[PDB]
């Protein structure tokens, strides 16, 4: 019932996707081998929405890990939960993209896309009823942006009626671990805006800002950053995995949060985010965590929402709580911040709740935010793209794979179209 | 993933015997040729409990091949791979290319061909030589042109040893350097460079070796060339492939001449008294006196840079380090590339040689910086060439080999075009 | 109900504020860890007026400790009750003021005030109904006078309807541990008179005089002085923390004690103050402690009240007592001292009583006094300010932070306005 | 909170080796370089179980650097931090500044720059030198001007050793003193001073050392310089920061020349017979014979004063002590600052050296007093300079270095302007 086919593209996509299967496996109570050891019966009721029944009560995940290098799969397969994935799903090439959008989109991806499209076809036909696709990729690099965007277009034409979820991390000017990041970012968003109906715009520096201020961890590694973004993936897909007083499917979130077809680039968040020493000095009640969700610190994107206005925001609550407190808290946040909410919509705050909270926490909530402040991250990528493109810097490597400079100009026009669209409704 | 490394000339093989001893010590390979997927990219599996490198030491003079054959690494290296010539190059670009070059390239070009058939993951090439003489200029340039017509698409990482402005070994070195660079400009995808006097400066102020030798110089070269390929041998938080040095450093197909520098460099007694974290090594690698080539980066502008780390190096602090480098207005990046940084992390730490001069450290960095600072070095190399070219000095040897005054002028105007591009791109 | 947000600024403010949370925690019966172990049910009834309910029946104080140096928080956090405070409230800078009003008011405070205003906002919104702000600062130094006065002005514009309590210690000529004390004092009172509706003018030498004569302690340290001033803070806030026959809120004290808006600089006091050896030789009855309250020795300011006249005085009694004895004692003190009370007010003595006395004492009372004798302490600060200002002594350090000498002249004019106002009603 | 301390000249390093032995003994640091937040402001964390100071001993002559390298504190100090020159200053302000100064400042200015990058809480600077010669006058003054243009805002605490009226070591000392003070007047935020004959008076009448040496002189200097920073290292009832010495002592930006004196000073056998409480040390520190500089405070007026205590010192009694000092009409404060007192308390007591001349005490005080009493000392220093300046004595050495008669007169009239200000402010 409403099966979602998972897909992991790129190095970062495989890492956060690996953490996604790890964190939800503990919620359902699955061993690393693949057997069920959960305590509640509701954990097994909606286990088929990601997993498949196998012999010996084993549950294999529908994770199609794709990458243009072989070493990435060795780290994922040799992980704690690396042994649960299917060996047939591990399909990969030999030659990497080398941080080039053209290689993964024309040459390295075209020879591999014929092999992976057969893998997703058999997985989609074996399900009872397909709901959507959950993608994890990165706008940086070549395999994530080039090949990861290309497979969605093939899946778009094959399944035009089904939704498309994409949890896409994107670069920032303060934290930039790649020289050719704006070209990969500017070309990828041209393909994402036409194909993907949903896009969670996550920024790396915000995850560094979240771990530094509210969590105050001493030595945050990449694994700690994956725990934050993986929890947001488990939070959006909570209503179709456990019962709740007000269920909201992933399509139900899309109808509420996508007022126009191009305005599907949102600002995710997660709460509570507390340190180990500051847990005793905090109440788990609903009003204190609600203001934390709407705070600029908790959001996983560098754009301050006070520089813009919210189009429409969603708060998918979890745990046993009072509905009146949820209904009254969503009122006061928009009342005393009416300047930061659009006047041409009477109510912008979507809400949902579930009965089964995460393991180790009694109550929690996940923030999804559509606002005009997200255009600030696009224009800084645009001026970085325009600064390097106006003298044809670092383009000759892209032209080797048959790519033309007109497509760079077309991606620049779409980038100008994105920032002007969010400025219209501001 | 696999790669092969050839060596040419006295400078190449003296790096080859000095770097391969470091490679065999990392993977626990004893000197006798024996002790999973970490040593596969450099060493093959020779049946059962035995390995061999994927390399060939070729030189026209036999002075250097016989000592490696009768040295201490007799069983590690294959005896047939150690190719030896018959006649010396004599610091002549023409003699090591046409007279002595043409009769020996047919053996080595077919050898590396069949040596690639047993391989399957050949990522590219990296060569070791020096344009300060004849073998590393003539025979190398003939090898690059005949390999580019066969393979072409595969990468080539040139590691040449250029002379200092005033310090030198030969006297006819700019003729060999200017003639071979006419062919190396178009056939090389990337070419890192090293100077002979700057590396003495590395061991003088920091390591405090008042009487060093070429053995000590090659050990820190081995740390450099092994660090760039450390991502392929061992897993890391952010792995970088050998082809990453082509896309993220070469803005234009003829501007492919970056610099090199490495840190930390510290002696034994100073290693325990000095603190080792990512801040000072990030401040030290951009230091102009700690560079491996004599060029002032303050005069020029950086086109592209790439930072690759080793050992226990978390990613949150190194991103803060480069942020402090950007706001520092001492150096200045070019407006054509504001995001001129490529970060890389690896968990495997830097190793040390038994009895070596370098001390053990928990972390390190290798800084290869692309900039226009080499333009003044080339103009100085071209400036000293014009004084000798006007008097026709040392010309009777080259024309006695078969060449003439044509390619002398073609190398001059081609070097002039190289200067014309570096002043145009730096605007 | 009527929550009061506590705030601690400066070194001395954090010390007396730390003693304030220590002494009231014993009255309510709170452990240093944060759990409740009180004997009476009334202790827990009004525990929410300062504290907040948390998990495990833990009670966190609403203490926002602010200081421009980090070492001050380490001494407070490492104290006996340092572990009960919230770690999020410990917000502080790195560079100290160095005893400069200009640094804490323009440069060191301006970069930090944006961070602390977010901390008090979330604490004020989480409460049921905000009553006022209880500040502890010192007119000496730079962080107490400069930054401590600045945050009140930001809180004044944000909460203009709420009252503002400030327990402000100020220097004296006999006990002066700072060279630049009159400049910090003269500039601070200019900001206090316009913003603060309440100000308890405490003097250090009087606390030394109180501990020497009536207590006769052998080795009084700063911790013993904090016990005196901390008890006065607990005494004023007794009526809204325990039941009483005649309750008087902090706003009720303000209406009775503030006859004019600028005349809000009072002379606090506390009684009984007895030695360990002179306890058996004393009766705890109400008439003997009443004359001790109106005595010049018991008052915590160097100004002798016999040199002036009382505007209006308040005596907040505590413990089970006879109301007739309280009503008859307040009559005779003003009858036989009619020269020291203003004739243009028929009754100057406010009174209040509570049922739950402090722990270890059966009956007690706290003296708050408005009188014209307080102007003596202002003019000695004025002539010290005028003596150093008339040749521009020690001004060039203040001008480095963009401060002008006109503001020093304006503060001098306000200082002349204060002493002339109290002389009008004398 | 952190700070760095450099040392210049013979006087600086002889204080440096003498004061750092006291710092390592307070924090339990053994002489071999190893044994939480108390030693962080002076000593860094060198990886694990090892520390290093944040200091640099620089001197042009090599007589003083080699003995510290081969002394007993070999492992404590970093070997690279111990900078040594090539040529002697020879008691010439010009020679240690321009000829020998210019070739060595480029090493140390860049060294302290990168030494601050690893630091984060740099409160200011404190230097140790002496204007009685060449290195502490020329090289120091070049260091102060080149640091003020780079940092500027950070504080600088100068500790110079000035000569007595009649007792002296050199013969050309007023030329070095008057020339370097022209630059030190504007670049120094505060400058404490010490005399060479007064400190002998401290150990003669009180400590009863009839045959002292410079080793004994520096140990009580270490008590002084360590007491002013004792508030930063350990907690106290009233902590005072290093920047407190700028606001509470400098009434005007060019009048920044306070005196210094310290008490108690008592021998071993006298420590047990004498009572030690806050009264007599407060009476003794204002005693004119117990001062560290030969100036009569009865002739002048105090501008500002600051009292900082150590050990078990309650606040109620010290406030009574200063009240007795104010009513004492022997001394007299200036009318421009009636509240001329700054009290400071610290719980950590004064330590003693193993085998040192100073005895153990439960409490102590360090009295730095700002006054106009140095005006007669400067006029006496200027008076003796006019006799030698009129005959052009010792002028051929300085003009042979490169200077001329211009800055001689500029230093004279600038010193005359300093006298004009101290007589104007004392009205
Ligand atoms: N929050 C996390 N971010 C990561 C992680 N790994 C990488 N990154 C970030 O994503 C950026 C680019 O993503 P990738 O590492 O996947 C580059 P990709 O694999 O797609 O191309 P190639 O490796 O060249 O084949 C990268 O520069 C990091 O800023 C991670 O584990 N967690
Ligand atoms: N009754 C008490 N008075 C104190 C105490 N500590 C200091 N003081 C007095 O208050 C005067 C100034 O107050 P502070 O110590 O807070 C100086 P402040 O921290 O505000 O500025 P900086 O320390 O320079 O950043 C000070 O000179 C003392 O006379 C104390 O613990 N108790
Ligand atoms: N850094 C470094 N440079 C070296 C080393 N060995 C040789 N060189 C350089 O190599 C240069 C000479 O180049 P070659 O063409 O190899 O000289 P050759 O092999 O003796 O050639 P012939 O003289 O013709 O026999 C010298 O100028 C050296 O600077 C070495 O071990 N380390
Ligand atoms: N109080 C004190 N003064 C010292 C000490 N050591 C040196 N001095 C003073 O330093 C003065 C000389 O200054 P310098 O410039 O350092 O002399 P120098 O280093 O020998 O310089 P050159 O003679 O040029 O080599 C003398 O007059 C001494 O009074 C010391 O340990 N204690």
């Amino acid at each position: 019932m409403r099966e979602i086919v998972h897909i992991q593209a790129g190095q970062c996509g495989n890492q956060i996707g690996a953490k996604f299967w790890e964190v939800i496996s503990d919620e359902h109570g699955i061993d690393p081998t693949g057997s069920y050891h959960g305590d509640s019966d509701l954990q097994l009721e909606r286990i088929n929405v990601y997993y498949n029944e196998a012999a010996g009560n084993k549950y294999v995940p529908r994770a199609i890990l794709v990458d243009l290098e072989p070493g990435t799969m060795d780290s994922v397969r040799s992980g704690p939960f690396g042994q649960i994935f299917r060996p047939d799903n591990f399909v990969f090439g030999q030659s990497g993209a080398g941080n080039n959008w053209a290689k993964g989109h024309y040459t390295e991806g075209a020879e591999l896309v014929d092999s992976v499209l057969d893998v997703v076809r058999k997985e989609s036909e074996s399900c009872d009823c397909l709901q959507g696709f959950q993608l994890t990729h990165s706008l940086g690099g070549g395999t994530g942006s080039g090949m990861g965007t290309l497979l969605i277009s093939k899946i778009r034409e094959e399944y035009p009626d089904r939704i498309m979820n994409t949890f896409s991390v994107m670069p920032s000017p303060k934290v930039s671990d790649t020289v050719v990041e704006p070209y990969n970012a500017t070309l990828s968003v041209h393909q994402l805006v036409e194909n993907t109906d949903e896009t969670y715009s996550i920024d790396n520096e915000a995850l560094y800002d979240i771990c530094f201020r509210t969590l105050k961890l001493t030595t945050p590694t990449y694994g700690d950053l994956n725990h934050l973004v993986s929890a947001t993936m488990s939070g959006v897909t909570t209503c179709l995995r456990f019962p709740g007083q007000l269920n909201a499917d992933l399509r139900k979130l899309a109808v509420n949060m996508v007022p126009f077809p191009r305005l599907h680039f949102f600002m995710p968040g997660f709460a509570p985010l507390t340190s180990r020493g500051s847990q005793q000095y905090r109440a788990l009640t609903v009003p204190e965590l609600t203001q934390q969700m709407f705070d600029s610190k908790n959001m996983m994107a560098a754009c301050d929402p006070r520089h813009g206005r919210y189009l429409t925001v969603a708060a998918i609550f979890r745990g046993r709580m009072s509905m009146k407190e949820v209904d009254e808290q969503m009122l006061n946040v928009q009342n005393k911040n009416s300047s930061y909410f659009v006047e041409w919509i009477p109510n912008n705050v979507k809400t949902a709740v579930c009965d089964i909270p995460p393991r180790g926490l009694k109550m929690s909530a996940t923030f999804i935010g559509n606002s005009t402040a997200i255009q600030e991250l696009f224009k800084r990528i645009s001026e970085q793209f325009t600064a390097m493109f106006r003298r044809k810097a670092f383009l000759h490597w892209y032209t080797g794979e048959g790519m033309d400079e007109m497509e760079f100009t077309e991606a620049e026009s779409n980038m100008n179209d994105l920032v002007s669209e969010y400025q219209q409704y501001q | 993933r696999e790669c092969i490394s050839i060596h040419v000339g006295q400078a190449g093989v003296q790096i080859g015997n000095a770097c391969w001893e470091l490679y065999c010590l990392e993977h626990g390979i004893q000197p006798d040729g024996q002790m999973d997927d970490s040593f596969n990219t450099f060493f093959s599996e020779t049946g059962a409990g035995k390995h061999v490198p994927r390399a060939v030491f070729v030189d026209l003079e036999p002075t250097v091949i016989d000592e490696v054959r009768t040295g201490t690494y007799r069983q590690l290296f294959h005896p047939e791979q150690l190719i030896t010539g018959k006649e010396d190059a004599a610091n002549n670009y023409a003699r090591g290319h046409y007279t002595i070059g043409k009769e020996i390239i047919d053996l080595v070009l077919d050898r590396i061909r069949k040596l690639a058939d047993q391989c399957t993951g050949l990522q590219g090439f990296l060569v070791f030589h020096s344009f300060g003489g004849g073998t590393g200029s003539g025979f190398t340039s003939l090898l690059m042109e005949r390999l580019s017509v066969d393979y072409g698409k595969k990468s080539k990482l040139e590691f040449s040893i250029y002379p200092a402005p005033q310090v030198s070994t030969a006297v006819v070195e700019p003729y060999n350097s200017i003639l071979t660079t006419h062919t190396t400009l178009e056939h090389s995808d990337c070419a890192f460079m090293v100077d002979n006097e700057a590396i003495y400066d590395i061991c003088r102020r920091n390591l405090d070796i008042e009487r060093p030798t070429y053995t000590n110089l090659n050990r820190l070269i081995s740390q450099i060339v092994s660090s760039i390929t450390a991502s392929l041998r061992f897993d890391g938080a952010l792995n970088v492939d050998l082809t990453e040095f082509q896309t993220n450093l070469v803005p234009y197909p003829r501007i492919h001449f970056p610099l090199a520098t490495y840190a930390p460099v510290i002696s034994a007694e100073k290693a325990y008294h000095e603190q080792l974290t990512v801040a000072e090594i990030t401040n030290a690698c951009f230091e102009p006196a700690n560079q491996m080539v004599k060029c002032d980066p303050r005069h020029g502008k950086y086109m592209a840079c790439c930072l690759l780390y080793r050992g226990d190096v978390v990613p949150k602090d190194v991103n803060a380090a480069i942020a402090t480098i950007k706001t520092k207005r001492t150096i200045q990046f070019v407006d054509w590339c504001p995001t001129g940084f490529k970060v890389g992390i690896n968990y495997q730490p830097p190793t040390v040689v038994p009895g070596g001069d370098l001390a053990k450290v928990q972390r390190a960095v290798c800084m290869l910086s692309n900039t226009t600072a080499i333009a003044e070095a080339w103009a100085r190399l071209d400036h000293k060439f014009d004084l000798m070219y006007a008097k026709r000095a040392f010309v009777h040897w080259y024309v006695g080999e078969g060449m003439e005054e044509g390619e002398f002028s073609e190398a001059r105007e081609d070097m002039a075009a190289l200067e014309k591009d570096y002043e145009e791109v730096g605007a």
